[PDB]
């Protein structure tokens, strides 16, 4: 659920 | 009995019992069958009867440590858990730099952070000369951890009492265990709305499963230490969070803390990388390098000096990388510009609100720097030229039709793709209209000058004319968690953080970049006035308006996807009016309120001066600010400073009708829109755009362009955290390499 | 964007708000 994830570890 | 362990591919060639807890203790000769917990920790079939049998003396001990274990986990309390957990001897490291020999404690000896802080060998000949334990080297095969039957939990987590919601051994922490800046929320708590910047305690992110493969299978020992780095940096975020300081607060019995050490230090670089920790206003000097020399061989040329540029900056620098800072103006901070002049006051001609504080880097920063933010109250009047304050159920009743207005914008727009985007002004008038002719209600002059309010403080949020704003994306960044918490006034400004951000880099200012070439080596930038400049990689952090106008020369150019993107958002803008008076004129109607509104005599003037701000919270000075939007930022750019005064006052002397308003002794009139290095306030996604364009403007050109900025921001646009945020997403990317 | 908004914040429009329902909750 993309929502939710932290900004500064969803950069793959 | 035997002398050969149960698992299979245990290296033991020798158990030896570490429990001694039977007085029938087999120690290192032979037992029916031999526990395994580690290849070097073993306990004898005695001394396990002797806590599982109902019959022996340590059954007592074993059932009420099950019976805790039970109002406080989800995991099964098995001898061996009660072992790991109970009775398996600490190991703790020397201090003595020359020698730092791993040694195991006694086992009545009970491992504290203190101990763990100043230990050396033999602490209760030469101690540090006996040689160390073989079974120490053996923890860092990697085939180690694969052999430990049970994951560490650790005891006293300075996470813990952040956590007191989960289960401790589903966040790694013992179940038999057991005043911080109130905007540090660092952790999802159960049943939580999405809020910016929370990790969840139990669950690894994307990007930490992609470092950290290994963990995939099983987290545990990752969260435990991951959740204690975090808890560590809320507790004191200014200074650096070290190894050293981590180690001392890492408590498991057991080979396994040995194993816990090691990798704290890999977890905790990755961490600061992220910049998750050791970031903000943080200073770091030479020898005093946050991450390894490993990444230090490299430079970077950044271009643009405010809050996404100075963040990338501050990032790299601490990092121990090679930074220089291209500013094309002769001051830096960018769309942050603050007034000191103003009578006990910092006014900002930029920005100078945080819209979300809980979780927000500016938060963090401000209690770095031990400054104090206000948080703004609700109340808001809505007055009438000239004097009236609005009824309350008139503005509770246009409150309502507005938002019913927008919710059925946003239900319209469902089945609605970019090739059939209207604006988000349009469409709210025909369905208006659209209304107003299916219901026979018919609303008066007033009701529809408040509704105009609200329409121009949606012009005020998107920099723009509600006809120039796209209907389907206007809120595009509301799909992911925003910042949630008070929205503050910054009164000290935001340029104390900018300064400090930039105290100590290598910044050039008046050196306006007109040309960056990727096709050689390495990026040659020139200025405009053919100064030359050379590094591996480069940043580029200027307005958006900037890149549309197509300032800067790329070579190879930009790609057409790009230049879509980059179009397909609006150079938002806004100016600001700040006015000093000899007295607070306003007090015995405003009544401490921190703002006021201004219903709108016309469509037309809407977006001049709609709110009004108390700039001192402390209700002693006299600073009045507000703002020009939407169509009025155009009736005012043929007019002079002196004539948009005239009209804020002839504003206000309506505003404040039945009593007298004293004449300004000092004001500003912001010009933004014509700053050529800026041209904006804030961007917005133009009818026809994409939420994605951020994304796309963000994507780096062949790990050797990258882009940071408000405007490169999807999740958190338009905003100086977001601009800060960018860079430090930047700073991240570029140090991988 | 809505989310720049300080004084008199609009609330038309909003998607339905989530709730994380792990099970590491007690
Ligand atoms: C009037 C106003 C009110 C605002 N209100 C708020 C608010 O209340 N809260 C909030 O969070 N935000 C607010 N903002 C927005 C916030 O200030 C910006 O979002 C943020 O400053 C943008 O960050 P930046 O780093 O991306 O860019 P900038 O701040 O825009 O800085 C970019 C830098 O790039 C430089 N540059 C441009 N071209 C070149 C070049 N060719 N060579 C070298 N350098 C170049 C510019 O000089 C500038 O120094 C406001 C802005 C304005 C103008
Ligand atoms: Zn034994
Ligand atoms: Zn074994
Ligand atoms: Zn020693």
């Amino acid at each position: 659920d993309p929502h939710f994830h932290h900004f500064l570890l969803s950069q793959t | 009995g035997s002398r050969k362990c149960e698992k299979a591919g245990c290296t033991a060639t020798c158990p030896v019992c570490f429990a001694s807890a039977s007085e029938r203790c087999a120690k290192n000769g032979y037992t029916s069958r031999w526990y395994h917990l580690s290849c070097g920790e073993h306990f004898c079939n005695e001394c396990f009867d002797h806590y599982y049998r109902s019959h022996k003396d340590g059954y007592d001990k074993y059932t009420t440590w099950k019976k805790i274990w039970t109002s406080n986990g989800k995991t099964e309390p098995s001898p061996k858990a009660f072992m790991a957990d109970q009775q398996l001897p600490y190991w703790v490291q020397c201090t003595k730099p020359e020698c730092r020999k791993w040694r195991q404690l006694t086992k009545e000896i009970q491992l504290t952070p203190q101990i763990a802080k100043t230990y050396r060998c033999g602490m209760k000949s030469d101690h540090c000369s006996l040689p160390e334990d073989l079974r120490v080297l053996e923890v860092s095969n990697h085939w180690w951890y694969s052999m430990l039957i049970l994951p560490p939990l650790l005891k006293d987590s300075v996470a813990a009492p952040l956590l007191s919601a989960y289960y401790p051994d589903c966040v790694g922490m013992s179940p038999s265990c057991t005043g911080m800046n109130r905007y540090f929320q660092p952790f999802y708590q159960p049943n939580e709305c999405g809020k910016a910047l929370c990790v969840r305690p139990d669950v690894m992110e994307l990007d930490e499963l992609y470092e950290f493969p290994e963990y995939s299978r099983d987290p545990t020992m990752y969260l435990a230490l991951r959740n204690l780095i975090l808890a560590l940096w809320y507790t004191n975020c200014k200074e650096a969070l070290t190894p050293q300081k981590c180690i001392p607060h890492i408590i498991v019995r057991g080979l396994v803390r040995i194993r816990c050490v090691q990798e704290v230090e890999r977890i905790l670089y990755f961490m600061t990388r992220k910049g998750l920790i050791n970031t903000g206003v943080l200073s770091v000097g030479a020898d005093q390098y946050l991450l390894p020399k490993d990444y230090h061989n490299k430079s970077v040329i950044i271009i643009g000096a405010g809050p996404a540029g100075l963040a990338a900056a501050r990032q790299l620098h601490n990092f121990g990388i090679k930074v220089t800072v291209l500013e094309a103006k002769d001051r830096i901070g960018g769309r942050v510009w603050d007034d000191k002049s103003f009578k006990g006051v910092t006014v900002g001609r930029g920005a100078q609100i945080v819209n979300g504080c809980i979780n927000n880097p500016v938060a963090l920063m401000c209690e770095q720097l031990g400054i104090s933010m206000h948080k703004f109250g609700e109340r808001c009047d809505l007055i009438q030229e000239g004097g009236r304050i609005t009824d309350p159920t008139i503005d509770k009743r246009m409150d309502f039709h507005f938002n019913a207005l927008l919710d059925v914008v946003s239900e319209w727009r469902k089945d609605k793709t970019q090739l059939q985007d209207v604006p988000l002004g349009e469409k709210i008038e025909e369905i208006y209209k659209a209304f107003i002719k299916e219901s026979g209600i018919q609303f008066s002059e007033l009701e529809g000058q408040v509704l105009q309010f609200h329409l121009s403080n949606l012009e005020y949020a998107c920099g723009s004319n509600l006809h120039q704003v796209s209907a389907r994306s206007w809120d595009h960044n509301e799909f992911f968690a925003q910042f949630a918490g008070d929205h503050t006034l910054l009164t000290p400004g935001y340029s104390v953080i900018i300064e400090k951000l930039a105290e100590g880099l290598d910044i050039q200012l008046k050196s306006p970049v007109q040309c960056i070439d990727y096709s050689g080596d390495e990026v040659q930038v020139t200025t405009t006035d053919g100064t030359g400049y050379s590094a591996q990689k480069v940043l580029v952090t200027v307005p958006l308006a900037l890149l549309q106008k197509g300032a800067i020369q790329f070579n190879p150019p930009l790609s057409e996807k790009k230049m879509k993107a980059i179009n397909s958002l609006g150079a938002g803008i806004i100016e600001k009016i700040a006015l000093q008076f000899p007295y607070r004129f306003w007090d015995s109607k405003v009544q401490g309120a921190d703002f006021f509104g201004h219903v709108p005599p016309s469509a037309s003037k809407r977006g001049l001066f709609a709110v009004f701000y108390d700039m001192d919270p402390q209700k002693k000075h006299s600073v009045l600010m507000s703002v020009i939007a939407g169509e009025a930022v155009a009736s005012v750019r043929t007019l002079d400073d002196k004539q948009v005064l005239q009209q804020c006052m002839a504003t206000l002397r309506e505003l404040f009708k039945e009593q007298e308003v004293p004449d300004p002794t000092k004001y500003f009139v912001t010009r933004w829109s014509t700053d050529p290095w800026i041209q904006m306030a804030y961007s917005f996604v133009k009818t026809g755009g994409s939420g994605e364009a951020y994304d796309i403007i963000a994507e780096d050109i062949q790990g050797t362009v990258f882009f940071a900025g408000e405007a490169t921001n999807r999740h958190f646009p338009q905003t100086v955290t977001g601009a800060y945020l960018s860079g430090v997403r930047e700073a991240s990317k570029i140090a991988a390499f | 964007a809505r989310t720049m908004q300080t004084a008199r914040k609009s609330t038309g429009g909003k998607a339905p708000r989530k709730q994380l329902a792990t099970k590491a909750a007690r």
